[PDB]
């Protein structure tokens, strides 16, 4: 189930990295 | 078809959710 | 046959137009707020009716007057002095006429001999 | 599935579609003002007019002045006394009239002024001619700013409105018409026009507006007609803020509807400047181009039409959408770049044609209007 | 604290507030609280004032039948 | 003028970018934040991870903060740069 | 104007409460304003004069004490 050369890339975030990413936006 | 006839009344009393809705929703029923 | 308007209305329906607990005596409650507001040393006009108070007074002597903050702190001032000694003099043109509560007729003859009136 | 959401078209106009014109205009008109702190004016009429003849308009129309109606033509749909007394009341003798005042609602929100009567006569003679025009075929398009009292009801005067001149004009249109369809894009309920034709099947009574508690209160969608008029009374219930592409694909599909399902012989059109964006007391925000859409739309029928203009508080807006409007009308597009009239300093500051649309909130969502249009095309599938 | 869920709909469509036009109205039944949208029920106002709104579930209290 | 009334959304345009970067700011100076962003830093920096990785990347970011805050997947796609984001606040629990 | 009625009845009965009086009739209050009025007009009329006297358009609080050291009374810490 090895995924080579990702597309798809996720980020983890609490509500910090959120709000942040969400004023960028 | 029986299942459906006899298990109607609950079913449709569980997608009602409130009480007072389905108090309402008997009510209606009597009317009628 | 005498007869007035009051409606003061032409039309009707204008708006639909497309234009066990404890009491203190009658007077134990007072004393205790006679201290409560000598002991204190705020203004006892609320500075926002009596900033107003200055504003629409002041308008008719001359058009667009501005006023330093402290103007008006040294006129809430100034007109609390004015009044407390005038109610002194009120307590003690009352308690003359063997009586503990005052009346008009009491502060008009206190500003009578005082020579204002 | 019935609302589509189509961004607004560019008012193209028909060359296959040139309508003999005739324009109905009484310099007398705007020389009325209902009071000093009184949103509506007659004043607004003129300076609409003003700019009929700086863009050249009169060379391509006729321009008439109607006979002023007397008191028993008024009497056609009203009843004796209201006009009796509209013909009678000044603001002289207002305390000689104190029980009619409140009978037929004038004194407050309709008040008197010396030129009542004259003014009333003026707007139903102008749609009465308008009307009586369209019977002889000497013209297809009858242009009457002068009228639009929508509101006016039998035996009284509501919303800034005294002679339902839109009743008569109508009431001339069926003498020789059998279908008259009455279309109402003014901000407000036409509750006069609806109310008069209710029961009747050869008015349909076509009304788009807000309705919310706003004025009348009357134009609920249930309200359809009783008697022989049922499904021959369409209201749109429409919300705050609808802008050119909303309200295209809201009246286009209906008047369609109407025009293949009711097929009317003439057509009435009430071009209230309420419904404009800006507007004292409409909601609206339309653009002058949305408001023109419909008069544009509306004459591509080919029915022989009256061009009644109704609402409008802000002169300059409704002036210049009746001035496009009527442009619009003998198939040309004024250019945006108003000429130098005498009213010039209304229209500032960039002194063009166009009405800008407000950026407020347009609030009617595609479901309502889909909704609102899916019991209209139902309620209209009995017109036949 | 929780979201008013329409009863028709089964969803609150609170919006986004940068696409403030995704927000349907939403209203309360001023007699069993029951949420209703502007849209799931056909309504354009909010009856702010006059007579209390009344949500469809609830039973008439006046009815007319026909005779036939 | 210029857009009529158009671009009335860029009227804050100082006060949000002041918000972004105090966002900024109290994101990488807080305990228990700056090393998702690490975290996040590994997970895009080395390529070529099968799901189990991403599942212990996922308890491992949970690990750092409290059991009661809030998840959010802010998924990235490359071709299309879409950013979706999910709400899993106490869901992997 | 609106701002006379602004000296409110329990802030007459403060001033009193500081002035020691115990029983206050209801006709006290608004003959009270108007003689507090009449005492504002006199010692603002005598401190705007004082204002356009200086080619000023804001009173101060030193006109103010000037004014109150015409009318007779002085106040302290308002400058002067
Ligand atoms: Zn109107
Ligand atoms: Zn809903
Ligand atoms: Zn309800």
């Amino acid at each position: 189930g090895i995924i080579q050369n990702r597309s798809i890339f996720n980020l983890f975030a609490n509500t910090n990295i959120y709000i942040f990413f969400r004023h960028w936006t | 078809s029986l299942n459906e006839e006899v298990t109607f009344f609950e079913k449709a009393k569980r997608y009602i959710g409130n009480k007072h809705l389905y108090t309402e929703f008997l009510k209606i029923l009597n009317l009628y | 046959a005498r007869t007035k308007q009051t409606a003061r209305k032409s039309t009707g329906g204008k708006a639909p137009r497309k234009q066990k607990p404890h009491r203190y005596r009658p007077g134990t409650v007072a004393l205790r707020e006679i201290r409560r507001y000598q002991k204190s040393t705020e203004l006892l006009i609320r500075k926002l009716p009596f900033q107003r108070l200055v504003r629409e007074i002041a308008q008719d002597f001359k058009t667009d007057l501005r006023f330093q903050s402290s103007a008006v702190m040294a006129l809430q001032e100034a007109s609390e002095a004015y009044l407390v000694a005038l109610f002194e003099d009120t307590n003690l043109a009352a308690i003359h006429a063997k009586r503990v509560t005052i009346m008009p007729k009491d502060i008009q003859l206190a500003r009578r001999i005082r020579g204002e009136r | 599935m019935v609302y589509e959401a189509t961004p607004f078209d560019p008012i193209t106009v028909k060359p296959s579609d040139k309508r003999r014109v005739a324009y109905f205009y009484d310099a007398d008109v705007g020389n009325y003002a209902y009071g000093a702190g009184h949103p509506m004016k007659p004043h607004r009429i003129r300076m609409a007019h003003s700019l009929i003849m700086n863009y050249g308009l009169y060379k391509k129309m006729e321009i008439y002045r109607a006979k002023p109606a007397t008191k028993q033509e008024m009497c056609q749909f009203h009843t004796d006394e209201y006009i009796d007394f509209l013909s009678r009341v000044t603001p002289d003798n207002l305390e000689m009239f104190k029980r009619e005042s409140v009978k037929f609602n004038v004194g407050d929100d309709c008040p008197v002024f010396d030129g009542l009567y004259e003014y009333c006569s003026i707007s139903g003679g102008g749609s009465m001619e308008g009307a009586a025009r369209l019977n002889r075929g000497k013209c297809d398009v009858a242009v009457n700013y002068a009228g639009g009292l929508h509101h006016a009801k039998k035996s009284e005067a509501s919303g800034f409105c005294y002679l339902n001149d839109i009743v008569l004009g109508i009431i001339e249109l069926l003498r020789y018409h059998p279908r008259v369809l009455y279309i109402d894009i003014d901000v407000h309920h036409g509750d006069g026009v609806e109310e008069a034709f209710y029961t009747t099947d050869r008015v349909m009574t076509c009304s788009f507006h807000k309705y919310g508690e706003f004025f009348p209160g009357t134009g609920e969608l249930r309200d359809i007609g009783v008697g022989a008029g049922k499904n021959y009374a369409v209201n749109v219930p429409l919300r705050d803020g609808i802008d050119d592409a909303t309200y295209r694909s809201v009246f286009e599909p209906v008047i369609k509807k109407i025009m293949e399902w009711y097929q009317p012989s003439a057509v009435v059109l009430q071009c209230g400047g309420d419904s404009l964006s800006g507007d004292r007391l409409g909601c609206f925000n339309l653009s002058m181009e949305g408001h023109a859409n419909c008069v544009n739309y509306v004459k591509s029928f080919g029915i022989p039409m009256m061009v009644v203009g109704g609402g409008g508080y802000t002169m300059r807006n409704v002036a210049r959408t009746w001035c496009f409007e009527t442009g619009l009308l003998n198939n040309v597009v004024l250019d945006k770049d108003l000429p130098y009239n005498e009213y010039y300093e209304y229209y500032g500051p960039d002194y063009k044609l166009s009405v800008r649309p407000s950026n407020m909130f347009n609030v009617n969502t595609p479901e309502y209007l889909d909704k609102v249009m899916t019991n209209i095309f139902a309620n209209l599938e009995n017109t036949k | 604290g929780k979201f008013l869920i329409c009863y028709k709909c089964n969803q609150t469509r609170l919006g986004s507030w940068s696409h403030p036009e995704n927000s349907r109205l939403i209203m309360t039944c001023d007699y069993c609280q029951t949420p209703w949208h502007l849209d799931c029920v056909p309504r354009a106002s909010f009856k702010n004032l006059g007579s209390k709104w009344k949500c469809p579930l609830h039973s008439p209290t006046k009815v007319y039948k026909k005779i036939h | 003028q210029a857009y009529n009334n158009k671009a009335f959304k860029l009227y804050t345009i100082d006060k949000v970018t002041q918000s972004l970067v105090k966002h900024a700011h109290t994101l990488m100076t807080d305990a228990k934040t700056a090393e998702i962003m690490a975290l996040f830093v590994k997970d895009r920096n080395a390529s070529t991870t099968s799901a189990k990785d991403q599942i212990i990347y996922r308890l491992q970011v949970r690990s750092h903060m409290s059991n009661t805050e809030n998840m959010f997947r802010i998924e990235f796609d490359k071709r299309t740069l879409h950013v979706s984001i999910q709400y899993i606040a106490l869901d992997d629990l | 104007r609106d701002n006379i009625q602004g000296i409110t009845k329990p802030a007459i009965r403060r001033l009193a409460r500081r002035g020691g009086v115990k029983r206050i009739s209801g006709l006290i209050y608004e003959e009270t304003r108007g003689v507090l009025k009449v005492f504002l007009e006199n010692v603002i009329r005598d401190a705007v004069t004082y204002t356009e006297h200086a080619k000023r358009k804001t009173v101060t609080a030193m006109d103010v004490v000037y004014a109150l050291k015409r009318q007779g009374r002085t106040l302290y810490g308002f400058g002067g």
